[PDB]
């Protein structure tokens, strides 16, 4: 594992979507910008087509 | 490697029968130096759509087989 944090993306009851981001990144999930803070947390939580989104460190540490 | 600086998009066939199997798969691929994002698609949900720039396929396909037993690298593209 590269960077710090792993995104989950649920949609329609299921993930299909992970994304990689560094704590305090930017990132863009399609075209919404997403800031994952300290904690691997993303925000916004929920986006705009209703996704929601949740984040953790990845199992090789923070 | 052959890819530095290039984004890409890599598809890869993966063995995954069922949910849990998949989310290791895309844990596995996303843990790979230089990989953005993963998806999975297919009506059966077998490939991963892994995408980002200066990715080792080789390194790639070779964690997947280990982990899953069956994967193979079906097309790199340009995005």
């Amino acid at each position: 594992a590269w960077k710090d944090c792993i995104i989950q993306r649920y949609k329609d009851g299921d993930v299909n979507n992970i994304y990689t981001a560094n704590r305090n990144e930017e990132i863009t999930i399609e075209e919404y910008k997403v800031f994952v803070n300290e904690a691997c947390h993303p925000y916004p939580v929920i986006l705009p087509d209703r996704s929601v989104l949740s984040g953790d460190f990845t199992s090789a540490y923070a | 490697s052959a890819l530095t600086g290039q984004r890409t998009k890599i598809v890869v066939k993966v063995h995954m029968p069922c949910g849990k199997s998949r989310a290791k798969a895309m844990a596995l691929a996303a843990s790979v130096n230089g990989v953005d994002s993963v998806e999975i698609t297919g009506e059966d949900k077998d490939r991963l759509v892994v995408v980002g720039r200066g990715i080792d396929p080789v390194r790639l396909v070779a964690l997947l087989r280990e982990k899953c037993g069956l994967a193979e690298l079906l097309m790199v593209e340009l995005v």
